[PDB]
C-alpha cells in the first residue's frame, strides 16, 4: 500500500527486499507531507537561493548557430554550486532526511559527482555522510574522492562484482537495510525503487519551471524542444517535468553511444537494452542474454549507468518523449565547439545532449526551431580526459 | 509434489526442527558444488536453500558475495544450474529444494517460463529475495502454477497486515527473518520472536524457518524451542567451503562434521 | 593631459614608454564615453546576468559562527562562470575593445586564471586572443593552459627576467607598444597605470553594489566590514567601492603573508614592501635594496605578485581601509574549515579572506559583528595543492 | 658641462652626423664592458648610451633583455655601474655620456639623489625610457639642478603639443623614434620623418638623433640626410657582444669595424 503510484505504467515499482519496505513507505508520506508543507518548501526555496545560486541563467548561443535557422539556449546547470543539476534534489533529500529525524546519510556514487554533492550537502546541514563508490572508480576519481574527504563525509570503497557503480548502489542498499532506522539512502537519480524517482524528479523540477519562465521572457513562446542527457534521467525529467503537458514541446533525451551502438560499447539501454529488474525497479537495463547486470560504457563517467529511471522509460512509451544516443567522438566535437564559440566548458555528459542539439541544426539547417538544451554541468573535470584524447590525436 | 508438507508432517511426528543449510550453485565449481550438496543430505540436511549465482546479490553481506562470484570464476550459469538441479533431484526424491533468486534471472526470459523450468527439474519452492509481497503478484501466481511454493519474508517487525498476507500467499514454509541487514554469520539475530511465531500460527501460515545470522547449533535448538519449525544457516556453512578451496577432501569433512552438529541440535 | 585623475593622492599614474601613451589615452576617452551609454551599460549588464550568472548569491554561514557574536555572510564570486570574479571586468574590458574597434586582445597571466577568464570573453564576443604567461607558470598550470587554447587563445610562454607574471606583464606591454592599432591590452587586475585601475574599479563594482542591497535585505543594515584578499586588488576594490562613502562600514584588505612577514616569503607589498615605480604606477612593491622588481610569495598563486593597485596604497594612507596579512598556514586552515562546516570549497586566495574574517570572531568571540568576506573564486584548482601538504602531514 | 652642445657644434662644423652606440653596463662583465665601451670610443662614437641592467627593461626587445640578463649574471649593480661611469669619464674628458634608465632605478633612493650622482661620475644625459613627457616633472627638474640633460622621446606620429612640450622640456639631443614598438634590429624603422624634424627645428628643440632598429651604415647617412643630428644603434651593437661571448678578443674587432663603418656613414 502506498499513497502515490509506485508505477510510470509498467515501469518502476518497489523491488527490494521486504525488510525496506517499512523505510520506503516511510520516505514517502515524509515526501508527501513535506510537499504540502509551506515551511519546508520555504527552507528548500532559500537554500536553493542563497547557498546553490538558483535560479541559473538561460544563456542565447548565437556563435554556434550562426548562419541557420536554430536559435539554441542552454540552461545553466553548469552554474550551479557544485557545478551540476546533483546539487538540487541532495540538497531537498538532505531536508527530508531532517524532516524524519534522521542524522546519518548514505549515497553510492561512479563518477563521483552526486558523493560530492551529498557530501556538501550534509556538511551544511549537519548530517554525517558515508559514501560507497566502486574500488575501479576510487582509483580513477582521485579529485572527487578528495572533495568528499574534505567535505567530512567517509569514503567506502567497494570491491564486490565489477567494482563499480551498480555495485556501489548494491552496497548502499545492503547498509540501508539495516541502518534505516538512523539513516536515509541519498539516491543520486530519478531511478530506484518508488518513491525515488517521484522524489527526485519534483526536487529536480525547478529547472525546466525556470526555463519555461526565460524562454517566456525572451521569446514569448515555449521550445520547440527541450534537449538533455541521461544517465540515470535526473537533470533530464528536472528540464522535462514542467513540459509535459504542454504538448507542442518536444522533450529529448540524449543516451550515451560510447564507441557506437553497433559495438555494443554504450550507455543506451533506454532505446538498446531489455527491460529487467534491478536496483529495485522495472526498466530497461544493460544485462547479457542470461540476466546478469552488464557494464555500461561511456567517454562520460558520469553517464556510464546500466539502466535508466521509469518515467524515461514511460515517456518513451507513450510517445510523449523521445531517446536517441550520441557517440564519444559526437561529445568531444560538441565539448570543443562550445569551449571555442562560446567560452563555456561543458560537462562530457552535458556534450552529448548539446551534440544532438547539434546534429539538429546542422542536418536541416533552414528548420526553424528554437531548441533548448540543459548544460547539466561544467567541464573542468573533464579538461583532461579531453587532452588525453585530442593529445592522441 | 508436496515435498515440505511431507516433511514436515514427518518431523512433527518425531518432534524434531528442520535443519536446512544454503550454498550457491557450483561454488567453488559445479562437480565440487555436487559433492557438497550429497555431503550436506548425507550429514542430515533435512531441505536445502541453493542459490543461483547473480551478478547483484543486494540481500547478501560478504560471504555470500563471495561464493556468487566464486561461481562466475567457475562459469556458471543458470542453464548449469538447472541441469545441476535436475541430477539432484534424481538422486535425492523427497528432500525438499528451495531456491534463492532475485528477480530478474526469474523475469529474464518470463516468469512462468522460469517457474516451469523448476518444475521441469524438480524444485519445491522459490524466494525472489528482492520481491516483497506488495510485487508478489505475477510471481507467486506464476509459482502456484507450476506446483512452486513462493516463500516470503517476516520481517522481526511485521505488523498484522503483513502477517496476513504472508500467511496468506506463501507455501511450504514462512521464512521468518532473525533481524535487518544482510546475510552473515558475523552478526547474530534474534529473538525470532514468539509473537510472531504465535500469529503465523494463528493465521495457519506455512511452518517457520528462521533464518540469517544462525552459525551454532545453540541457535537451531533456540529456534526450534521457540515454535519455528527449524532453522537455515548459510554463511556459517559457506564460510567452511571459503576456507578449505585448496583443501576439498577436507572441505567435505569439516561441512559433514558441521551439518552433523548443527543437525543434532534440532532433535528432540 | 586626462579626462580623469590618473592619481590616488600620491599613488598611481601614466609610467609607460611615450610611445603608449596615445593607447591610454584613447582607452580612457572610450571609457568615459561607454560610461555614459545607456546601450553599453544594458550589454554590459546583458553579458554579466545571462553568460556569467550575476547577481552571485550572498551566503549566510551559520555553522563556522555558531557559540559567537559574529554573523558571518559569504559574497559569492566563486559561483560566477569561470569559477572567480574575473569575468565581471573582462567582459566589460572585451566591450570597450569592441567599441574602440579592436579586434585582438592581449592579457597577461600568472596562475592562468585571468588568461581563461580573458579567452573565454574573447571567444564569446569574436576576438583574438593572445596571452603572455612566464615559462614557470606555464609549466605549474597545465589545466588553465589548456583551457586557455580549448577556448581558442594563442598561449605565449615568456622567458625573459624570472619567467613568471612580471615577466608577462613587462612582455604584454612590449606587444601592445607595437600593436595598439589594433590590439587591446586587457589588463587582469586594478592596477597598472591609468586608466587600469579605475576601469578595473568600475567593472567590478556590482560585487559591491550587490552586496549592499543583499545584506540590506537580509539584516536591514550595512555590514560592520567588509573583507577581502588582495593581489593586484581587483576584488577588493569591487567589493569596497560602493561602501567607501559609508563610513561606518569597515574595508579590510588581505595580503598574502605567505611563510610569514618575518621571513621576507610573503607578497605584502602595501604594509610590507617600499614605494616604487613599475609596470606603470607608482604604488608599493617587492623590491630590492637597489630597485630591482622581487619575486613574492604565497600558497596561492593567484596572490603572488609584488606590487597593489594605487588605489589601495591611497586608501590605506588615509585610514578609510586597512590591511592586513595572512600566513600560508592561516589560510589552510580556513579552506578546510569552509570545506567541511558549510560545504563550499573556497579557492586558496579567498581564503585568505576567510581566514582573517575567521581570527576576527576567535579573537573577539563576544563582540557582536556583521562581517561580509567576499569570496573571489572556488578552490577545484587548489585540491590537489592542499591535498600535497595535508599528505606530508 | 655641456657636452652635448659642444660635439653638436664641432659635427656642425664639419658637415657631419653623431654616431652613438648603445650597450649595457657590465655585459658581459665588467672588466669586459670597459674594453667594449673603450673599443667603441676608438672605433669613432660620438657619444655614448649606456643601459644600467634593470630586471623589468619593458621598452627593450630580446637582443637588450639578453643583454640586462648577462650582466645580472655577472653580479652587476647600479652601485658598480656608477664606479664603471666614473672610471669611463675618467679616462675620456669630452664624449657626452647618456644613461639609458627605468624609473624605478632613479627613484628608488631618491630622485634628486639620483641625478646628484650622474653629475657626480660626469654623466650628460639620463633617458627615463617608463616616464612620459606627462610624468616627467620631477625628474626633468632634478636633472637640471645638476646640470644633467633630460632627453624625450618624440614618436612617429606626435602632435603638435607633444612636439612643443620634447622641444621646451629636453636638452642635450631630442630622441626622435623611427616607429612603435621595442628596441631591436629585427625590426626596421622609418621616414625619421621629415616634418617632425622640420617641427622640432622650428620649436629651437636640442638636435634630433633617431633610434631603435638602425643596424646599417645606409640607415645611418638616411637619418642624417633626413636632417637628424645622428643616429643610435644598440641592438646590432649588442648582438656582436651576444655572438662573440667565447672570443673576447674577436669580439673586439668585430665591434671596432662594425663602429667603424657605422661612424663613416654619418661623415659628409
Ligand atoms: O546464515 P546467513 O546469515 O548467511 O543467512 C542465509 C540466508 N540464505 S537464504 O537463502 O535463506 C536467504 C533468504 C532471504 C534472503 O533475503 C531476503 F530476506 F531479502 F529475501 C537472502 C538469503
Ligand atoms: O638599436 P635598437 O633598436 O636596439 O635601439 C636602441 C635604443 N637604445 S636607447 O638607449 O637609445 C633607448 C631609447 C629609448 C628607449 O625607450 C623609450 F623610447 F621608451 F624611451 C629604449 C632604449
Ligand atoms: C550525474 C550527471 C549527469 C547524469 O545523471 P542524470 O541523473 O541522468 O542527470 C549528467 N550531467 C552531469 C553534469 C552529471 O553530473
Ligand atoms: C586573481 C584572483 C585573486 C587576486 O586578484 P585580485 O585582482 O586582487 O582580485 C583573488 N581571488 C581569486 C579567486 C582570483 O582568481
Ligand atoms: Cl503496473
Ligand atoms: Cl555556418
Ligand atoms: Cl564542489
Ligand atoms: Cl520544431
Ligand atoms: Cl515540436
Ligand atoms: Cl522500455
Ligand atoms: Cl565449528
Ligand atoms: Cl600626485
Ligand atoms: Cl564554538
Ligand atoms: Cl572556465
Ligand atoms: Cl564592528
Ligand atoms: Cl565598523
Ligand atoms: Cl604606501
Ligand atoms: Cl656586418
Ligand atoms: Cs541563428
Ligand atoms: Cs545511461
Ligand atoms: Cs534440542
Ligand atoms: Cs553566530
Ligand atoms: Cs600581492
Ligand atoms: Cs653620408
Amino acid at each position: 500500500t502506498t499513497l502515490l503510484n509506485p508505477y510510470f505504467g509498467e515501469f518502476g515499482g518497489m523491488y527490494v527486499p521486504q525488510i525496506l519496505m517499512p523505510a520506503l513507505n516511510q520516505l514517502e508520506e515524509a515526501f508527501v507531507s513535506a510537499q504540502k508543507d509551506p515551511e519546508f518548501q520555504a527552507q528548500f526555496a532559500d537554500l536553493l537561493k542563497n547557498y546553490a545560486g538558483r535560479p541559473t541563467a538561460l544563456t542565447k548561443c548565437q556563435n554556434i548557430t550562426a548562419g541557420t535557422r536554430t536559435t539554441l539556449y542552454l540552461k545553466r546547470e553548469d552554474l550551479l554550486h557544485g557545478g551540476a543539476h546533483k546539487t538540487n534534489q541532495v540538497l531537498g533529500q538532505a531536508l527530508l532526511a531532517k524532516r524524519m529525524g534522521k542524522s546519518e546519510i548514505i549515497a553510492e556514487t561512479g563518477a563521483g559527482q552526486h558523493g560530492v554533492a551529498s557530501a556538501l550537502a550534509s556538511a551544511l546541514l549537519g548530517l554525517k555522510c558515508r559514501i560507497y563508490m566502486g574500488a575501479k572508480d576510487v582509483e580513477r576519481q582521485s579529485p572527487n574522492v578528495f572533495r568528499m574527504r574534505l567535505m567530512g563525509a567517509e569514503v567506502i570503497p567497494v570491491h564486490s562484482g565489477s567494482a563499480t557503480l551498480k555495485d556501489a548502489c548494491n552496497e548502499a542498499l545492503r547498509d540501508w537495510s539495516g541502518s534505516y532506522e538512523t539513516a536515509h539512502y541519498m539516491l543520486g537519480t530519478a531511478a530506484g525503487p518508488h518513491p525515488y524517482p517521484t522524489i527526485v524528479r519534483e526536487f529536480q523540477r525547478m529547472i525546466g519551471e525556470e526555463t519555461k519562465a526565460q524562454i517566456l521572457d525572451k521569446e514569448g513562446r515555449l521550445p520547440d524542444a527541450v534537449i538533455a542527457c541521461v544517465g540515470g534521467g535526473s537533470n533530464a525529467i528536472g528540464m522535462f517535468a514542467d513540459f509535459i503537458n504542454d504538448t507542442s514541446v518536444g522533450l529529448i533525451g540524449v543516451e550515451p553511444g560510447g564507441h557506437g551502438i553497433e559495438t555494443g560499447e554504450h550507455g543506451a539501454p533506454l532505446k538498446h537494452g531489455r527491460v529487467g529488474i534491478y536496483f529495485g525497479m522495472k526498466a530497461p537495463m544493460m544485462q547479457t542474454a542470461d540476466g546478469q547486470i552488464e557494464e555500461s560504457y561511456s567517454i562520460s563517467a558520469g553517464l556510464d549507468f546500466p539502466s535508466v529511471g521509469p518515467q524515461h522509460a514511460y515517456l518513451n512509451s507513450i510517445g510523449r518523449a523521445d531517446y536517441v544516443s550520441i557517440t564519444d567522438d559526437e561529445a568531444l566535437e560538441a565539448f570543443k565547439t562550445l569551449c571555442r564559440h562560446e567560452g563555456i566548458i561543458p560537462a562530457l555528459e552535458s556534450s552529448h545532449a548539446l551534440a544532438h542539439a547539434l546534429k539538429m541544426m546542422r542536418e536541416q539547417p533552414e528548420k526553424e526551431q528554437l531548441l533548448v538544451v540543459n548544460l547539466s554541468g561544467r567541464g573542468d573535470k573533464d579538461i583532461f580526459t579531453v587532452h588525453d584524447i585530442l593529445k592522441a590525436r | 509434489m508436496e515435498r515440505y508438507e511431507n516433511l514436515f508432517a514427518q518431523l512433527n511426528d518425531r518432534r524434531e526442527g528442520a535443519f536446512v543449510p544454503f550454498v550457491t550453485l557450483g561454488d567453488p565449481g559445479i562437480e565440487q558444488s555436487l559433492k557438497i550438496i550429497d555431503t550436506l543430505i548425507d550429514a542430515g540436511a533435512d531441505a536445502l536453500e541453493l542459490g543461483v549465482p547473480f551478478s547483484d546479490p543486494l540481500a547478501d553481506g560478504p560471504t555470500i558475495q563471495n561464493a556468487n562470484l566464486r561461481a562466475f570464476a567457475a562459469g556458471v550459469t543458470p542453464a548449469q544450474c538447472f541441469e545441476m538441479l535436475a541430477l539432484i533431484r534424481e538422486k535425492h526424491p523427497t528432500i525438499p529444494i528451495g531456491l534463492l533468486m532475485y528477480a530478474n534471472l526469474v523475469f529474464n526470459n518470463g516468469i512462468d517460463a522460469f517457474y516451469a523450468r523448476c518444475e521441469q527439474v524438480g524444485v519445491d519452492s522459490v524466494l525472489v529475495a528482492d520481491v516483497p509481497v506488495e510485487e508478489s503478484a505475477p510471481f507467486r501466481q506464476a509459482a502456484l502454477r507450476h506446483n512452486i511454493a513462493p516463500i516470503f519474508i517476516c520481517p522481526p517487525n511485521a505488523d498484522d497486515d503483513l502477517l496476513r498476507q504472508v500467511a496468506s500467499y506463501g507455501r511450504g514454509y514462512t521464512y521468518l527473518l532473525s533481524r535487518s541487514g544482510v546475510t552473515g554469520a558475523e552478526n547474530r539475530g534474534a529473538l525470532p520472536l514468539h509473537h510472531l511465531i504465535e500469529k503465523l500460527k494463528e493465521y495457519h501460515a506455512a511452518p517457520a524457518l528462521q533464518g540469517f545470522g544462525i552459525s551454532s547449533p545453540e541457535q537451531v535448538s533456540a529456534a526450534v524451542r521457540a515454535g519455528a519449525a527449524g532453522a537455515i544457516s548459510g554463511s556459517a556453512i559457506v564460510k567452511i567451503i571459503e576456507k578449505n578451496l585448496a583443501s576439498p577432501k577436507q572441505m567435505l569433512a569439516e561441512l559433514r562434521s558441521f551439518v552433523s552438529a548443527m543437525k543434532a541440535a534440532s532433535r528432540a
